[PDB]
């Protein structure tokens, strides 16, 4: 119910912190399940 | 403005915290099978644009077969950086890893 | 298969209006490869083979002072089998408005075809 | 008139300091019209406007004033005006833009689009950017952009190509700093130099086309390269930076008919250029760590200049025939062994482009390494049937062409006899293995020699000089 | 109770001696978040200087508030926390999306920064009714308009002369009215008054 | 790729300041200089500014109407879904403001 | 492939777009934009 | 999505707020007034709701940035309201504390001392301390003894919140898990339903008139009974040192309270500190704008060859012809003195504003709403309002990021192959001739791809276009042999040009065996009907062929069921 | 023009500039020219001419 969990939202000046996939979706955040689930660093020597 | 260095300080220290010692890791030793798929993509992607190889292509055309290839050689300069559920890390090269 | 199309360039004009648009080909200078799939009238000669973008029909618009083309559409090219002249009733005078056109397509079966 | 415009003006200017500011844009619609249109603003009247603006700038600098400015930078056809109307204009825009820098950007713009205009009628253009180059190092940035942006396509008229390109190296006799990217942008036009000519051997078009470029950038470069200008002068910059792009465009591409002549023709202007030319080819044909197909272009281009470079002294002749020989006396000795080893004969590529090159080097230069005695610098008739014997067999790995013209030849020297090593070859093909997806490459890298006869009119008169046809040698 | 005028010419410049012009010269530390391509991933200093230092070089930075000469001390950020400022295998974190790093970096910059109200020296060369343009340290530009020029100063034909009725010429001392920035090269307004 | 590259996929300006992605703009420069992305909201107008130390050149953009502004320079670009631009426009009309943080600041 | 429109953006042309259905649109030379 | 053209900046985190009518003002690219929205040139009307500077539209270039229908991101304009509006969103609450308010003393009519107990509570919930606000509960030792109360359950809160924040257990910004949001919630109820529950004022003793509502956001003010109005003079001395209540009224009268309540609102406007410092404001409750959303929202559809106006441009018209009707109002209303001037006038001016008032208000309800608009004509079945475009049918979520359509990939009927491997999939020509891979131009490749380009878009294995470093694209199209020679081998040029210079070319090839697609049947209830196999291109087929192995996974019958390849 | 290639994302000043005399000028200068050695050339270039002016010259 789209509005209403809005109007709850702005009402909490909720901060959306982007941790569900739904929420990661609307944003265009990767997901946090998966091989999205660590980083990678490259060693460089030098 | 110097204080805005100190705050970056803090959030860095208190992150690599996380992301920890060496010497007190506790995740399992062996190279998830999430890791492997990215850490050779990822490395592709690398090869793909020019990235110093560390092999012999030995003919070689696909950019994904080298990375297989460096990985079975463990020349592959990554480093997987994985978040325990709270954001702090630990930090795995990928020679280090047991691959299987 | 068989399908049947209708060209009816009275599909804009208001009811009873003057005529802007007339089955056939102006005088200024239009392509010469629509002769190739149309007769003098603007009409496709029978039999001809048609596929996707070729001209179907040719008219002749008042408000452009240009020779324009209604093209084929399908992705499936076809033949031309009837091409019927619908005159209009309360009583002659008026020129050629309603156009239809019968579409011939081959199918030798296919892949996917049910039996 | 005379000294009621110099009033009308002078009025527009008090107008202007009160802001109602239509008098001026009266004036400037009037500048601004087309060189076409009679009512535009005249000589005389004009020659006033300009220099009440000139004996003080400052009553303009103002957001009023911008569209007036405007106006008269973009005045059609400006150096068209007579001698001094034409004069007056160059002054206002000299004052303009050393009050205010920012003007200079437009200015210059307008500058760099008119060199599509022949050299004749460029000389006001060219004078204001050594100008404001000077005065205004810091330009060199936008202007340099300009540059690329007004570069003539490939489809304009010759005239305005040739024409652009005449002003360019104009503009590099006084702007050195931007020499570098100059001679980038004309390399780069390089490409469709590339384009012109190799797969037509319209095309008509681009023969007279790129026949007209490259004859001018020869003659410039011909001037520009002269043994005082290399002891104390921007000779050396020249050779450098035309060097630089051949290893970066020529050379790779690397199927250019056009284009890799500048290089042919500048290293013939003195000894040094060439044997720099020579040690540079040399160099990439051999250097470690360089991938494979450009050791071989390297040694393609290396095998037919010493073919075909007229002004080459005999002695950096055997220079190369001592390095190719040298370097395939090791190659045998350390890697014979590896042949019956596990592998396929492409292993050795390189070698085979080596002695390709050596040996279509003998084909053109023979009558040369015969000494006074009669005998052969460096011992080639001992030397190339050992290599024919080989385990190698470079006699079926190299060019067709080549291999059959070399056993030809040497034989008729007795120099070497590889008649029967031929026969034995293609006997075992009708019936030492290489893949074949990879084998053609080769074989299409070992057929293409840059500096084989050139097709453009002009251009080939102008190498003769420099030239060894085949029925020469 | 609302500070954007933390964009305010805080420049201070020193007048100097044995001298009377001010000091322009300044060095600041800084920080600066760049990319680094795939191409220099075993050179990442050499990249993050071809790549992104060396352009601003004689360019007017609008961050450090003037122009930059050049600059000391790179120094690569590593991405782990837990290595020691000494070694020389660090950490770039690659984009999800493409093969580009991007790391943090400290560096030293030297920068010309003329403020408002600073006294400085130029070179003339140029003279016209309308302005007198000049060349600071013989590399940027300045330039004086006709009024600022004072009142009892003429013109002729040209060439300016002064309240005394003698020419000017080579260096001229002036103070800085307004900086100009945002054109292909920087430039200086200066008066007389 | 599907929802990333097929879906919509779009780069946008944001105002690191006041989170914004719907007001920004391209600057409209005079001739020869070039155009930069500023935020409407975080920006005085010209004359208001002046009402209130001097202004630098680079802190000054205009638009095509004309109107000169003072500040709102803090802009960069993120990889957003374009459907978003619509929902926070739709949710703008009723009243209501998404802020988006965006890093490094 | 004829629209004469939009005459083409690349500045050594400008030379004469037609669009394709896979709206690439196309300059004689060969610019698809 | 482009791997040559990386992000730098990334979003972290949302926070949800309401725009204030100054922001608006400030942010706005034109004023629209013109209730008309073309001319009989078909030209955009100055002022109305296709004004150029909300973006271009059509032909037009943006007045506001200058760029094209394709360029120009849109521009965001106001409509200004000539009288306050509730926004529709938010009515219910603003009833709730308008209905609490005591009209006399401004607070809530629940006493002082139980409103600060909730603060507390609430307060202590920000730092996710809920043990520490039942613990607030139990503290206790007429209005001396009350003052010590509030004071000494103050100094435990912030002792709490301090101590919390020396150890782990909280940051300045907060902690909000699930059992936290669920204490909240309950005492923004407990604390709403206690609200409501007082009649007499727990703090000055008064009764202030009830208010009632409509289903259209109208209010109602029923004026006092008449033991109140008694007991309301009783205490008159102590104080001393039905009809429609207009939008203005109700909004001065929560300004008030919002002032003197501050405290406590703070806490229930927040579920986390509010760090930003903001008053809670009781303009938030209402609209004295419209932000009219940029044209490339608004845009006109066309049902097949007629055109058909934009239906959120057909309700914005109509709060603007309202609104200059409403100005003329305002105008001949200020043309009283009536100093003279006889009475009876103020009654009809009164009817033509309630008019007014009511009838905007309606036409933002439907927007929010049509729900909140009365039923037109008997008939005709409403216009959806913009809550109802967002919400209407499956919904943005469902139809377009759930389920989305979708570019490159193909679609054939599948035939059964036992000759291919059970991991493949045997591919047309037809499509493996239009499907490319953008494949990079490397050292490693650059044979194959010169192959490609030579071959063309129409011989497989080809290719249709290049991708030059400064992103342009080259059709391949119109080309000879000759033309085609020529780009491929200018494929791996060095590049002549510092800010590409990291990039290569890209070569938009046909694909080949050595690739790997997305096989998918529909209905997909598990994701083995969603599988990657590798390519295997066969000559002369027209449908796709599958290896029986898979009709397990896919619920694949071979009975003219068809599936899609993603590429 | 600027992209994430030639341009830093962001850069921000860590203290307060600190201003330097002549000699540190010319120190400076010195090395960073001979550590460089087209927009690289024109620019040492004209460094070339302000440590000349630095030095006292034309
Ligand atoms: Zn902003
Ligand atoms: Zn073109
Ligand atoms: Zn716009
Ligand atoms: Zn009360």
């Amino acid at each position: 119910t789209t509005c209403q969990f809005l109007t709850k939202a702005v009402l909490d000046n909720e901060r959306e912190q982007l941790d569900s996939p739904s929420a990661r979706i609307v944003v265009g955040k990767l997901n946090n399940v998966g091989t999205g689930s660590f980083d990678v660093l490259a060693k460089v020597p030098n | 403005p110097e204080d805005f260095q100190q705050h970056e300080q803090i959030r860095r220290k208190t992150l690599k915290e996380k992301a920890i010692p060496k010497d007190q890791r506790a995740t399992t030793p062996y190279m998830t099978k999430y890791e492997r798929a990215r850490i050779l993509g990822t490395r592709a992607l690398q090869i793909s644009m020019n990235a110093p190889v560390f092999v012999d292509l030995e003919g070689e055309t696909d950019p994904l077969r080298i990375a297989m290839k460096e990985l079975a050689e463990k020349k592959i300069p990554l480093v997987i950086r994985r978040y325990l559920p709270d954001g702090s890390f630990e930090d795995w090269s990928v020679e280090e890893l047991i691959v299987d | 298969m068989y399908k049947t199309e209708k060209v009816d360039l009275a599909l804009n004009r208001n009811r009873g209006d003057p005529i802007t648009q007339h089955f056939g080909f102006g005088n200024d200078e239009w392509p010469k490869e629509w002769l190739e799939k149309l007769d003098e009238d603007g009409l496709p000669y029978i039999g001809t083979y048609v596929e996707e973008g070729d001209p179907i029909c040719a008219y002749f618009d008042d408000t452009l002072n240009k020779t324009k083309i209604k093209t084929y559409h399908s992705s499936e090219p076809a033949y031309i089998e009837e091409v019927n002249l619908i005159g209009d009733e309360s009583n002659k005078f008026q020129e050629l408005q309603t156009v239809s056109i019968k579409y011939r397509i081959r199918r030798t079966p296919q892949i996917g075809d049910k039996f | 008139s005379a000294a009621m415009y110099s009033r009308f003006v002078k009025s527009a200017l008090d107008d202007l300091d009160k802001n109602d500011s239509t008098q001026i844009g009266i004036i400037a619609n009037q500048v601004a019209l087309p060189s076409k249109n009679p009512e535009r603003i005249n000589d005389k009247n004009l020659n006033i406007l300009l220099d009440i603006l000139s004996s003080n700038i400052n009553r303009i600098e103002s957001s009023r004033g911008t569209f007036l400015i405007q106006s008269i930078i973009n005045f059609e056809k400006w150096w068209e005006l007579p001698p001094h109307t034409l004069s007056k204009y160059i002054y206002f825009i000299k004052i303009l833009c050393s009050s205010i820098p920012k003007w200079w950007q437009d200015v210059s713009m307008i500058l760099v689009s008119c060199f599509i205009l022949p050299i004749k009628q460029t000389v006001c253009h060219h004078d204001m950017l050594k100008y404001f180059l000077r005065m205004i190092p810091s330009s060199m940035g936008f202007i340099d952009t300009y540059l690329a942006k007004f570069f003539p396509n490939k489809n304009d008229t010759r005239r305005k190509l040739v024409n652009y390109t005449s002003n360019l190296l104009k503009l590099r006799g006084y702007c050195s700093e931007l020499g570098f990217q100059i001679w980038s942008l004309l390399i780069e036009k390089i490409i469709s130099i590339d384009v012109e000519l190799q797969n037509e051997l319209g095309i008509k078009e681009l023969s007279t086309k790129l026949d007209s470029i490259l004859t001018l950038v020869s003659t410039h470069v011909e001037e520009q390269v002269t043994p005082e200008s290399l002891e104390s002068g921007e000779g050396v910059g020249v050779f450098n930076t035309l060097t630089t792009l051949f290893k970066t465009h020529v050379l790779p591409t690397y199927y250019t008919r056009s284009i890799q002549y500048i290089m042919f023709h500048v290293s013939q202007q003195q000894l040094e250029l060439m044997d720099s030319f020579l040690v540079t080819l040399i160099d990439i044909s051999f250097a470690v760590n360089e991938a494979a197909e450009k050791k071989i272009k390297s040694l393609q281009y290396l095998g037919s200049y010493i073919a075909r470079a007229k002004k080459l002294s005999r002695t950096q002749i055997i220079f190369v025939a001592s390095y190719l020989t040298s370097w395939l006396n090791r190659y045998v000795i350390e890697r014979e062994e590896e042949v019956d080893q596990r592998g396929g004969m492409e292993r050795f590529k390189h070698f085979y482009a080596a002695f390709q090159a050596l040996c279509y080097i003998f084909c053109f230069r023979h009558n040369i390494f015969r000494d006074t005695d009669g005998n052969w610098e460096c011992e080639l008739d001992k030397f190339f049937q050992r290599m024919v014997i080989s385990k190698f067999n470079p006699l079926k790995f190299c060019n067709e062409n080549v291999m059959l013209m070399f056993a030809r030849i040497a034989q008729q020297e007795s120099v070497a006899y590889c008649f029967s090593i031929i026969e034995n070859n293609n006997n075992e093909r009708l019936r030492s293995s290489w893949s074949l997806a990879t084998r053609q490459q080769f074989i299409d890298l070992q057929s293409y020699f840059p500096y084989d006869p050139l097709f453009l009119k002009n251009y080939k008169i102008l190498m003769k000089e420099y030239y060894i046809e085949w029925s020469e040698a | 109770a609302r500070f954007i005028k933390k964009h305010k010419k805080q420049v201070t410049n020193p007048i100097d001696e044995k001298n009377g012009t001010s000091n322009c010269i300044v060095r600041v530390p800084i920080a600066l978040y760049v990319s680094l391509a795939p191409m220099y991933l075993e050179n990442p200093l050499q990249g993050v200087m071809k790549q992104h230092l060396n352009p601003l070089v004689m360019k007017y930075n609008n961050k450090v508030g003037g122009v930059v000469l050049g600059y000391e001390g790179l120094k690569i950020l590593d991405a782990d926390p837990l290595s020691k400022e000494d070694t020389s295998e660090k950490l770039i974190k690659i984009t999800p999306d493409t093969p580009f790093g991007f790391t943090w970096c400290h560096v030293n910059l030297y920068v010309w920064q003329p403020q408002v109200g600073d006294v400085l020296e130029g070179y003339i060369f140029i003279q016209s009714a309308s302005h007198i343009g000049l060349l600071i340290h013989d590399a940027f530009n300045a330039s004086i308009k006709k009024n600022n020029i004072p009142v009892d100063w003429t013109f002729v034909h040209g060439h300016w002369v002064d309240s005394n009725g003698e020419p000017i010429d080579g260096k001229l001392r002036f103070t800085v009215r307004n900086v100009h920035t945002t054109g292909r090269v920087v430039s200086v307004d200066g008066t007389l008054i | 790729d599907r929802l990333l590259n097929s879906s919509d996929y779009t780069q946008a300006s944001v105002c690191r300041e006041c989170g914004s992605i719907l007001t920004t703009q391209q600057s409209v420069p005079r001739i020869g200089s070039i155009s930069t992305v500023c935020c409407r909201r975080c920006s005085m107008r010209f004359e208001d500014a002046k009402k209130l130390i001097f202004i630098d050149d680079s802190q000054i953009w205009e638009d095509g109407q004309g109107n000169k502004f003072v500040g709102g320079n803090e802009t960069t670009t993120v990889a957003i879904p374009f459907v978003l631009k619509y929902l926070d426009s739709e949710l703008s009309a009723m009243g209501i403001r998404l802020r988006y943080n965006v890093e490094p600041k | 492939t004829f629209i004469r429109g939009p005459i083409c953006g690349t500045d050594n042309c400008p030379s004469r777009l037609w669009r394709i259905i896979d709206g690439r649109r196309t300059c004689q030379y060969g610019h698809v934009m | 999505m482009d791997i040559s053209k990386p992000v730098g900046s990334e979003i972290t985190s949302v926070d949800f707020g309401i725009l204030t009518a100054k922001e608006i003002r400030n942010l706005s690219a034109k004023q629209i007034t013109n209730p008309t929205v073309l001319d009989n040139l078909g030209h955009p009307v100055s002022g109305g709701l296709y004004d150029l500077a909300l973006g271009a539209f059509l032909r037009n270039l943006c007045s506001t940035c200058g760029l094209d229908e394709k360029f120009c991101p849109g521009h965001q304009g106001h409509i200004e309201l000539p009288v306050p509006c509730y926004n529709p969103l938010f009515f219910n609450q603003l009833y709730i504390y308008l209905r609490a308010s005591c009209l006399f003393c401004h607070h809530f009519r629940l006493k002082s001392v139980e409103v600060h107990r909730y603060a507390c509570k609430l307060r202590l919930l920000q730092y996710g301390l809920i043990d520490e606000s039942y613990k607030l509960d139990e503290i206790t030792l007429s209005s001396t003894l009350l003052n010590e109360l509030k004071s000494k359950r103050s100094e435990y809160v912030d002792m709490a919140i301090a101590k919390a924040l020396s150890d782990g257990r909280t940051t300045e910004r907060g902690s909000f898990t699930a059992t936290v949001n669920d204490e909240r919630k309950k005492l923004v109820h407990e604390f709403h339903k206690k609200l409501l529950s007082r009649g007499k004022c727990d703090n000055c003793g008064m009764f202030s008139p009830k208010f009632r509502k409509d289903g259209f956001t109208k209010i109602f003010e029923t004026a006092l009974n008449e033991k109140q109005i008694t007991n309301n003079r009783v205490k008159g001395f102590i104080r001393q040192d039905s009809t429609y209540i207009l939008s203005t009224e109700v909004k001065n009268i929560l300004d008030t309270v919002f002032r003197k309540e501050q405290c406590v609102l703070q806490y229930v406007f927040h579920s986390r500190p509010n760090l930003s410092r903001k008053l809670v404001k009781a303009d938030s409750f209402f609209m004295d704008v419209l932000v009219v959303p940029p044209t490339r929202f608004r845009l006109p559809s066309k049902l097949g060859e007629e055109v058909h106006e934009n239906s959120q441009n057909q309700l914005l018209s109509k709060v603007l012809t309202t609104s200059l009707l409403i100005r003329d109002l305002n105008d001949d209303l200020s043309k009283l003195q009536k100093d003279k001037v006889s009475l009876e006038d103020r009654r009809v001016i009164f009817s033509r504003l309630m008019n007014a008032f009511v009838t905007i208000q309606n036409d933002v309800n439907a927007f929010i709403d049509s729900t909140k608009a009365q039923g037109r004509t008997s008939g005709k079945v409403p216009i959806p309002g913009v809550k109802q475009a967002l919400e209407k049918k499956e919904g943005l979520f469902r139809k377009h990021m759930m389920g989305k359509r979708v570019n490159y990939a193909a679609r054939s009927v599948i035939s059964p192959d036992p000759n291919i491997e059970t991991n493949e999939i045997g591919v047309p020509p037809v499509f493996a001739v239009k499907l490319t891979y953008p494949e990079p131009v490397t050292a490693y490749n650059i044979a194959e791809l010169r192959q490609a380009v030579i071959n063309g878009p129409d011989k497989w294995p080809g290719a249709t276009q290049i991708q030059n470093e400064d992103g342009s694209l080259v059709s391949l199209i119109g080309m000879s042999v000759e033309q085609r020679k020529a780009l491929a081998n200018q494929l791996l040029t060095p590049s002549s040009n510092v800010s590409t210079h990291t990039l290569n070319k890209k070569v938009y090839r046909h694909i080949k065996n050595r690739d790997v697609v997305l096989m998918n049947r529909q209905p997909t209830l598990h994701k083995a009907s969603m599988m990657g196999h590798k390519v295997r291109v066969l000559p002369n087929e027209k449908t796709l062929r599958l290896h029986y192995a898979n009709t397990g996974a896919y619920n694949a019958d071979f009975d003219g069921d068809e599936m899609n390849m993603h590429f | 023009t600027a992209t994430t290639l030639n341009t830093p994302v962001v850069i921000h000043a860590t203290q307060l500039p600190q201003h330097v005399s002549t000699d540190e000028v010319l120190q400076f200068l010195e090395s960073f020219i001979d550590e460089k050695e087209t927009n690289l050339s024109s620019s040492i270039s004209q460094l070339k001419r302000i440590q000349r002016d630095f030095k006292g010259l034309p």
